[PDB]
């Protein structure tokens, strides 16, 4: 259970896979577990659970430029494999679930 | 009026007197429909802009408070003022003043059009005010523009940052990589958002048409006003291409040209399952829908010519096309699909091929 970020150049030492926790908490924030920087993105971003049941869903802070396969989402939406995601201004990641 | 005594209470009643004489201007020529969509009867109004729009621009409309405050027909209390501002106003009204000056070139969005492009209409009509001002409209009428894009990898499936260029000049767009990568006539391009497929908002499928094959190209801005503007260079340098390979035509002939929608698109069975993609008279499949090639192709004749779609096999559903040839074999998850899916074979088996077209069966 990972998220590809789908602009990293496989040719530059640029990092292409985030594992996922069960809780997962993403943001520009030391406390976030999936921690990105950029333009758009808040100390606290997003939230990705896994559920029991190997549910996965999105939890979008408010106030968050946030896209699931090119459509806005500001509510908890399921997620499944191969989902595209956008937090902020450009990272863009692709979901894999096993 | 009040009651008697200290208390002395006001009562308003049921009146909305204001609300409906707004219901009435609905009844008006030219307010029929949506202002910036077209979609029948609106029920939302603008009351600064003075026009009527429907629910999904009225939330377009929300996101830009400093030009645009919306209020329901029906729902919505009104001021005098506010409903005096709609009868000396509307959409006709709109029309002349923020529509002033659009380029014949220039998309315009249809309810089914992805949000993007519907904000970018409303966005560029009446906060950048870009067909009162000419001048806003130079990304896109200057015959050239460059600038990098964010583009997926042919095979990797990365999305990476290069360099493009479009001239009119040249009559190509053209990109570089990390002398061109790629140069492609605007004779053989084609340009369609395609956010849902790309998985960005801002996606946009750019097709290239060489030697019977197409070739898929996927990119993307962070910037929604930069993306529109590429499309619509792309639709500038079509019609100028299209206006001096064909003089003699007129631009109504030339502008249904310019881009093309897919008819439909979707996942079906053929019992594999795989993408597929009704574009005109063609219809091709794909392992993955973001593939830069097709894995195949099924071409899409007239009647006459000994093409017909059948339901039914000879997932749940059946549809067969009867080629001069071959039967093609497609199996739809549901019926709906099923229905819209026909109903798009439908339309190339009832229409007359041209010579092109034979010369596209030739191939096939
Ligand atoms: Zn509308």
């Amino acid at each position: 259970c990972f998220l590809v970020n789908l602009n990293a150049d496989p040719a530059l030492n640029e990092l292409l896979v985030y594992y996922l926790k069960e809780h997962t908490l993403i943001g520009s924030a030391n406390s976030q577990d999936i921690q990105l920087c950029g333009m758009g993105i808040l100390p606290e971003h997003c939230i990705i659970d896994i559920t029991s049941e190997g549910q996965v869903m999105l939890t979008p802070q408010k106030n968050t430029r946030t896209f699931v396969n090119g459509s806005s989402v500001s509510s908890p939406i399921q997620l499944h494999h191969g989902d595209r995601i956008l937090w902020g201004n450009n990272h863009f990641f692709r979901l894999n679930l096993p | 009026h009040h009651s008697s005594g200290r208390e002395n209470l006001y009562f308003q009643g049921m009146a909305k007197e204001r609300r409906r004489a707004v219901l009435e201007l609905l009844q008006r020529p030219g307010n029929a429909r949506c202002a910036d969509c077209g979609a029948p009867d609106p029920d939302w109004a603008s009351y600064t802009l003075g026009v009527f729009i429907c629910l999904s621009c009225s939330g377009i409309h929300r996101n830009i408070p400093q030009v645009s405050k919306v209020k329901s027909v029906r729902l919505d209390a009104w001021e005098e003022a506010q409903v005096e501002f709609m009868a000396s106003h509307g959409n006709d009204a709109a029309r002349a003043r923020f529509e002033s000056k659009v380029p014949s070139f220039y998309y315009r969005p249809t309810p089914s059009d992805c949000q993007l492009l519907r904000e970018q209409w409303i966005r560029a009509k009446y906060e950048r005010q870009e067909f009162i001002y000419p001048e806003k409209q130079e990304p896109y009428s200057a015959g050239y523009r460059e600038g990098f894009l964010w583009k997926r990898g042919r095979d990797n499936g990365q999305f990476l940052s290069r360099k493009f260029v479009l001239t009119e000049r040249e009559g190509a767009l053209k990109y570089f990589n990390r002398e061109p990568k790629a140069v492609m006539k605007i004779e053989h391009l084609n340009a369609t958002f395609q956010p849902a497929k790309i998985g960005h908002p801002h996606g946009l499928q750019v097709t290239y048409l060489k030697d019977n094959s197409t070739r898929n190209i996927f990119i993307y801005h962070e910037d929604g006003k930069e993306i529109v503007d590429w499309f619509n260079a792309l639709r500038a340098a079509r019609f100028h291409y299209l206006q001096v390979a064909f003089p003699g035509a007129s631009d109504a002939d030339l502008v249904p040209k310019l881009s093309r929608n897919y008819l439909k698109e979707g996942y079906m069975e053929k019992f594999r399952k795989r993408w597929f993609t009704m574009d005109d008279r063609r219809l091709m499949y794909f392992k993955d829908p973001l593939d830069a090639f097709a894995r195949g192709e099924v071409f899409i004749g007239s009647k006459e010519s000994g093409y017909t779609v059948l339901h039914g096999f000879p997932w749940p559903h059946g549809i067969t096309i009867v080629t001069p040839d071959r039967k093609f074999l497609f199996a739809c998850e549901t019926e709906s699909d099923q229905r819209e899916w026909v109903a798009a074979f439908q339309k190339a088996v009832d229409r007359p091929m041209l010579p092109q077209e034979y010369a596209v069966e030739a191939h096939f």
